[PDB]
């Protein structure tokens, strides 16, 4: 039973990690470059929004 | 013997941790201690939404940003128009306990489930005009908690019974289903090009499933108790998870950890739902405590609190044009936020 | 204003609102009741009788029945797994909690005490008063008069036990049986009366799997917690 | 679905009759019903309209005081009682199905229409054109008043009827292909100037294209385009 | 016909009234306002009786001067018949909403599985609409009567004449006999069977039940000690007229308690807040989370 959980977790350790630097980096540069087109972050002003 | 294979699993433990502890060269706080903060952010209820006798359990926006599904434990699913709070459709459950609630991304189906182990889907725009029930997908031994659309016709449901399974709606039958998991499984949130997808158990993990192939690929173990809502950054590379510990954690499929935590000493109840914006720069979740908290994804500070209910907020969701915000409660309301 | 086929939209909304309201009365009226306990005990029994007085891996069942022209839900889980502090949740409001419990095995009788005790101290199920169904009690009537399996041993505390005052064994029956049953309670008692803190109640009955008399009994009870949270509410107490 | 409908036929000058429409198919307590009227050689003419729920009734100013439309949800039955008869009112008349919500496809089936002889200020829809094998065809239409709304919705329906039936809806709301319509068919406009394109025109699209307004009521209809 | 040294004692106790039952009635409306947020339909009679004595309260200030000046109403006709149509009803107003909120209390304690579309907030806010509309229209007698009075001992009067017109005494009667033992014999039905149905409470714990009997004898004790002793003396110089309509033997002489009596009536407007909202701690929960807002 458990040769199946070994294999599972053999599969599982083996991937291609990049440092977590780059990936914060990442996340950074994704929630900078769609900065503008977040109506929650910037308020849209009272005239586009439908829920006015 | 048993032993040698315990002992080559705990070998293989440590060297994931090991590798993954190599790995770890900067905390997300070092670099983002520069970028400037969110500010504080008031969002007022710009409508709510009347009708659910019950507490409401689910809430699914819409692909076209005005449309809402909702589940309460009366037995109703309610679409709602949400520019001009009109009632659309009041569809009645056969069994009252639902838990989760999906609108299909066509804007054809939308599905439900709960206690009664069945993920029962209906037919929104039929010939006839009432609307009926497509199909009734059974197989799983516990209870459905979360359910997404793929497309019109593949349905992913997450159970307590230690499973996520793969549907295909035409024929009734299990493509694929996915086992790993020691406790209930509650959330379930699929990646944006939808290969992928996360779910989060009771035992205190999250595993990311590949929905072709059907295995596990990676593993995560942050938090100290059972895992209450997951959802992908927009990105596709990360994902959140609320739990009963009070705590929201980010983690990354790539880096394979856990970036930053989400936590206040003054909030100890446990979190019931957990969603971005658009951008990723906001993580709204939901709380025990009656009141939805706005978290700075790449900060950890409160940007703001959305307090308008009088009992616990068990579901979230931010439209697909970042353009609202509905949270429903257990005081059987629901409230949009602009 | 708004144009023709909006107004045509807000009526439909409306008459979505009349039938919501219908619904309301009806939800209001009904009180509903999760039905819980062990494979032994005969929840099964309980159920079937009362449904006929008044689906493979299906995880939830349904019954009504009604007395003295009020409705009754009575809901139990079957193919749930063993762990149950989440799917509890959902059941918060409900008016009260059937346990049935097995009194006739005394092999698993402590599994029993100590799954009572976790729904009574569940941190959901405050102010969610238990209606015990102390089940099977005629096979226990045999299982204490034939004393081939004894209960001291089981329970290492039946020497210093003294049947109270308050015992009413009604129809004509050996103090044994009465001794033994009353000892049972008193341990589901204990655990009641331990942390209660007077928001919630347990309200024992000595049961049998096929008794007519059990929707009476739900009944009276129901009718007990309804008017205690009205004492509450209407600020009498 | 089906809509079966009767009740029709040769009634002397100021008589009464009424007619009877039987719906089938589909669940009639949640659909609003107009009825529509079409003279032998003419063009059709909106006549009356009722609600979900009988709350909401409206009729045209020239049947105003004299026709009374009522339905019976229970029986799946639609009515239309006509009194004082005159000569103008003969015309074989429809049972069109309507509902309304965000998103829904209103004047979408009509009955097969039942014949009735009689012996011896609103916005205006004008179709130029009265006459035009695998060509693009393009009928147009105008209107006196602006049919944009302030939601953003053109409330303008493109109705087809082929020579031997009853007509059958194409576009609703100016742009939105209805069910069952082969994606040939489209439809534009700018507001008060409207266009309807036929792309591969086929032997089957031949017929009489009429336009509506649902902005307010009565609605009007509009001559007509054939195509031959 | 005559009258006595009555300047100090109704004066006295108004200013007592106006200093404790313009908080404590505020206090009570937010809270009772704040129970029907929740759908608790007493909520409803708790917020119409607190109103009833909200604006009772605030058309004392003109009766103290009244009382201070001897016996004398200056501020017009126009004052005097709508002060004192205020002034000589809220006591019919007040004690309808203790009584419908008796009756509401038996019904949800007696009969807790029943009568489930009388207790709702629709038909509260109907049941306290028509209470408001009776009382006062079947009350409003005094409005189609000159009643600002003059007479021999410069005694300016509001509402009276002590040589009493034909219609004063059969009003006085039907004051007296449906406008407070009925309304009070129906609270006192309702509190008795109110701790009959408690008593038979399993789950209740004996001292419980002692907090809500002595409860319970309050709400009927505190009516009665402020309405039994004005009503039953009214009786008493209603029923003389009766007799000897052409005299004043008797007038001169009680018209001192008389007046101290219809000065004791009003602490049935600081009482009801009390008994009513501040006396449980759910209601005191209320107006400590809100004081603390400020």
């Amino acid at each position: 039973q458990a040769r199946k959980l070994v294999e599972q977790l053999k599969m599982e350790a083996n991937i291609d990690r990049i440092k977590v630097s780059k990936a914060a980096a990442d996340l950074m540069a994704y929630c900078e470059a769609h900065a503008k087109e977040d109506p929650l972050l910037t308020p849209v002003p009272a005239s586009e929004n439908p829920f006015r | 013997e048993l032993d040698q294979l315990r002992q080559e699993a705990e070998q293989l433990k440590n060297q994931i941790r090991d590798a993954r502890k190599a790995c770890a060269d900067a905390t997300l706080s070092q670099i983002t201690n520069n970028i400037d903060p969110v500010g504080r952010i008031q969002m007022r209820t710009r409508r709510t939404l009347r009708g659910h006798l019950a507490k409401i359990y689910a809430m699914h926006w819409g692909t076209d940003s005005r449309l809402l599904v909702s589940a309460s434990q009366d037995g109703k699913l309610i679409i709602w128009d949400s520019y001009t709070t009109n009632k659309v459709h009041a569809i009645p459950l056969r069994s009252s306990w639902v838990m989760t609630c999906a609108y299909a991304p066509s804007g054809n189906y939308v599905a439900c489930g709960g206690l009664d182990n069945i993920c029962s889907i209906y037919n929104l725009k039929t010939r006839e005009g009432n609307v009926r029930v497509s199909r009734e997908l059974a197989g799983h031994t516990g209870y459905l908690s979360c359910c997404r659309f793929l497309d019109d016709n593949q349905i992913v449901t997450s159970s307590g019974d230690t499973t996520c399974a793969l549907w295909d709606i035409e024929t009734g039958q299990q493509t694929t289903t996915f086992t790993g998991h020691t406790g209930d499984v509650m959330s379930l949130s699929l990646a944006p090009d939808t290969r992928l997808f996360v779910s989060g158990a009771c035992d205190a993990s999250a595993k990311l499933w590949d929905v072709r192939e059907g295995m596990c690929r990676q593993t995560f173990t942050g938090h100290e108790s059972d895992i209450n809502a997951i959802c992908f950054f927009p990105n596709g590379n990360a994902f959140a998870t609320g739990s009963d510990d009070a705590t929201c954690r980010l983690f990354d499929l790539r880096a394979d950890q856990e970036l930053m935590t989400y936590s206040h000493d003054n909030i100890i109840c446990g979190i019931t739902s957990v969603s971005f914006s658009k951008s990723g720069r906001l993580l709204l979740a939901g709380y025990d405590d009656f009141n939805c908290n706005v978290w700075d994804a790449l900060k950890a500070d409160r940007a703001g609190v959305l307090a308008g209910h009088d009992n616990r907020v068990s579901c979230l969701g931010v439209t697909d044009d970042g353009m609202a915000v509905a949270t429903g409660s257990w005081d059987s309301f629901l409230k949009i936020w602009n | 204003t708004l144009s023709a086929e909006d107004k045509a939209a807000v009526e439909r909304s409306k008459m979505i609102e009349k039938q919501l309201q219908k619904d309301k009365q009806v939800y209001r009226a009904t009180h509903r009741l999760l039905l819980l306990g062990a494979d032994n005990s005969g929840k099964s029994t309980i159920v079937k009788q009362m449904r006929i007085y008044h689906v493979k891996t299906s995880g939830i069942f349904e019954t009504k029945f009604q007395v003295d022209k009020v409705n009754f839900h009575m809901f139990d889980v079957g193919a749930q797994r063993d762990e149950r502090r989440k799917w509890i949740q959902c059941f918060n409001d409900v008016t009260a909690i059937i346990f049935v419990v097995d009194s006739s095995d005394y092999n698993r009788l402590q599994e029993a005490l100590n799954d009572f005790k976790s729904i009574w101290n569940n941190r959901w199920l405050r102010t969610i008063s238990v209606i015990l169904f102390l089940n099977k009690q005629d096979l226990l009537a045999e299982k204490v008069l034939a004393g081939k399996s004894k209960i001291e041993d089981y329970f290492p505390e039946f020497a210093r036990y003294t049947t109270p005052e308050d015992a009413t064994p009604e129809p004509g029956e050996d103090p044994r049986v009465t001794r033994a049953k009353y000892f049972i309670r008193d341990e589901f008692l204990r655990i009641s009366t331990a942390s209660g803190d007077g928001r919630h109640y347990c309200y024992p009955h000595f049961t049998c799997s096929v008794d007519t008399e059990n929707a009476r009994r739900i009944f009276n009870d129901c009718r007990d917690i309804i008017q205690r949270m009205h004492l509450r509410q209407y600020e009498l107490l | 679905v089906q809509l079966v409908e009767s009740g029709g036929g040769l009634v002397q000058p100021g008589g009464s009759r009424k007619l009877s429409c039987s719906a089938s198919g589909f669940a009639f307590s949640s659909f609003g019903m107009h009825w529509v009227r079409q003279a032998p050689e003419k063009g059709l003419e909106w006549v009356a309209y009722i609600s979900s729920g009988s709350g909401t009734i409206y009729y045209a100013d020239t049947v105003k005081g004299r026709f009374t439309i009522s339905r019976d949800d229970p029986k799946n039955t639609l009515f239309l009682q006509m009194t004082s008869l005159r000569s103008e009112d003969t015309a074989m008349y429809y049972c069109v199905r309507s509902i309304y919500y965000y998103g829904s496809s209103p004047f979408d089936f009509w009955g097969q229409g039942t014949t009735l002889t009689v012996s011896a200020a609103d916005i205006v829809m004008t179709q130029a054109t009265s006459s035009v094998p695998g060509e693009s065809v393009s009928i147009s239409c105008r209107s006196s008043k602006s049919l944009l709304h302030s939601n953003g919705n053109t409330y303008l329906y493109w109705f087809l009827q082929r020579p031997g039936q009853s007509p059958q809806l194409l576009i609703y709301r100016m742009s939105n292909l209805a069910s069952g319509v082969p994606d040939r068919f489209s439809g534009s406009g700018s507001g008060t100037a409207f266009t309807l394109t036929i792309s591969r025109l086929e032997a089957e699209d031949v017929g009489v294209y009429y336009c509506m307004q649902h902005l307010e009521y009565p609605l009007t209809f509009g001559a007509g385009t054939k195509l031959e | 016909v005559d009258s006595r040294v009555d300047h100090l004692f109704p004066p006295s106790l108004y200013i007592f009234v106006i200093g404790v039952g313009l908080p404590t009635n505020c206090l009570a409306l937010w809270a009772a306002y704040r129970q029907v947020r929740q759908h608790n339909e007493l909520g409803v009679y708790l917020m119409n009786l607190s109103i009833a004595d909200l604006l009772y309260i605030c058309t004392l200030p003109l009766w103290v001067d009244y009382f201070l000046h001897h016996d004398n109403w200056i501020h017009g006709p126009g004052s005097c018949k709508l002060f004192g149509f205020i002034f000589y009803s809220n006591i019919y107003i007040s004690i309808a909403f203790l009584c419908c909120i008796s009756v509401d209390r038996y019904l949800a304690v007696a009969h807790p599985l029943r009568f489930a579309r009388l207790r709702r907030v629709k038909t509260a806010v109907a049941v306290s609409s028509v209470v408001w509309a009776t009382e006062l229209g079947a009350n409003s007698a005094p409005l189609f009567h000159d009643e600002l009075f003059r007479d021999r001992y410069n005694h300016t009067f509001c509402f009276e004449k002590f040589p009493m017109e034909r219609w004063v005494a059969w009003m006085n009667l039907y004051r007296v006999f449906v406008g407070f033992l009925f309304p009070w014999a129906l609270m006192l039905l309702c509190y008795r069977g109110i701790l009959r149905a408690v008593q038979s409470s399993v789950s209740t714990e004996r001292q419980e039940k002692v907090k809500i009997k002595r409860l319970a004898l309050s709400l009927i004790a505190i009516v009665l000690v402020c309405f039994a002793p004005y009503h039953a003396l009214l009786l008493s110089r209603s029923a003389v007229y009766l007799g000897r309509p052409w005299d004043c033997g008797f007038e001169e002489r009680v018209f001192s308690a008389y007046h101290s009596s219809l000065a004791f009536t009003s602490l049935n407007c600081v009482a009801d807040p009390i008994l009513y909202c501040l006396v449980n701690e759910g209601a005191r929960s209320d107006v400590a989370k809100a004081l603390h807002n400020l």
